[PDB]
């Protein structure tokens, strides 16, 4: 399906790569919010289909940020 | 063994001889609020903002489970929380630590301590990296070096703890009260440069509620810095 961002914030980083398989809570890409660093998890097991976001990107409440196979 | 009196952090502590990081271990793994997780050494040490962090022995590396429940609007001062505990616990040992913005504790200008907060869902990780009898960096600091001497660990341990401990109950309470703090403690009247797009220089007179430094240029005309959006240099 797609994971969107929970919350506003700035990409840190992308911890994964298009085609690479991931687990259940499994950290896709972190977002500096509100002073923290927000690790985003994967919902749920599969492969990375499309990365939606950049590094330094700013992102907002539910805007898409992977979407897996 | 450790005699530890705090209500919540401190509750439990794990030590490790070595590990990776500290703060990975607290996010990865399930452990009960106010667990904290600490280390001799840290290989793999992270900073803010991708920086790397240098953990060798002799140093203070730890991190804090926190589950605080409090609006998003709040969350900026849990990284104020650790950055006063240090300042707090510095104060015990006699030593005039000062908040560089909004993460960093500094000595007569140079780092001693780094402060490093993650998230990942419900759970909060507060990581604080100390400076006491370890090798530092060019440029920081150590207890070690601005006392003269070799500095007790574990009382500095206990000391941050308990004064950790304080702070996120009194935190609990009245989140507010934290802002103040930081204020009273951090650099302030200090020119900053601020690069990227709308770049422009003034003076970091003080924080608003949201934590957000307040610069003051020139012109009188106020800005607002967001952590992490934009790069800050001291001039
Ligand atoms: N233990 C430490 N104490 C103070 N500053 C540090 C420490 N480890 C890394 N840094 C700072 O972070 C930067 C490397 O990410 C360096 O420029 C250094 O000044
Ligand atoms: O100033 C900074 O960039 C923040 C440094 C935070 C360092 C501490 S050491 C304990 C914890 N474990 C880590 O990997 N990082 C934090
Ligand atoms: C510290 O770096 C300040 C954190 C950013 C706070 C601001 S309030 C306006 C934005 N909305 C939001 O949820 N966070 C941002």
């Amino acid at each position: 399906n797609v994971v969107s961002a929970p919350m506003p914030g700035k990409v840190l980083r992308v911890l994964v790569r298009v085609g690479d398989r991931v687990r259940v809570g499994q950290g896709l890409l972190v977002l500096e919010a509100m002073k923290m660093e927000n690790e985003i998890p994967s919902p749920r097991d599969g492969v990375v289909k499309r990365i939606l976001v950049k590094e330094g990107e700013a992102v907002d409440t539910g805007q898409p940020l992977i979407e897996l196979g | 063994m450790l005699g530890l009196k705090t209500s919540i952090i401190g509750r439990r502590v794990i030590y490790f001889q070595e590990i990776t990081s500290t703060n990975e271990f607290a996010k990865t793994s399930y452990l009960e609020e106010g667990t904290v997780i600490v280390a001799d050494k840290q290989t793999m040490g992270h900073g803010a903002l991708n920086r790397k962090w240098e953990s060798p022995e002799g140093g203070l590396w730890l991190s804090i489970v926190l589950s605080p429940k409090v609006p998003q609007k709040d969350l900026p001062k849990i990284v104020f929380l650790g950055a006063v505990g240090v300042v707090e616990t510095l104060k015990e040992f006699s030593i005039d630590g000062r908040i560089k913005w909004p993460n960093d504790v500094l000595v007569n200008y140079k780092a001693i301590a780094g402060v490093l907060v993650e998230g990942k869902g419900d759970k909060i990780v507060l990581g604080i990296g100390l400076n006491v009898n370890n090798k530092v960096p060019n440029g920081a600091t150590s207890m070690k070096l601005e006392l003269g001497s070799e500095v007790p660990l574990l009382s500095v341990f206990r000391s941050l703890i308990t004064n950790l401990d304080r702070l996120y109950l009194n935190f609990l309470k009245n989140p507010m009260d934290i802002l103040n703090l930081v204020r009273d403690n951090m650099i302030l009247g200090v020119r900053v440069k601020i690069l990227g797009d709308g770049s422009f220089e003034g003076i970091a007179e003080d924080i608003d509620d949201f934590g957000r430094l307040i610069i003051r240029l020139d012109s009188g005309e106020v800005k607002k810095v967001i952590y992490g959006d934009v790069s800050l240099r001291f001039l």
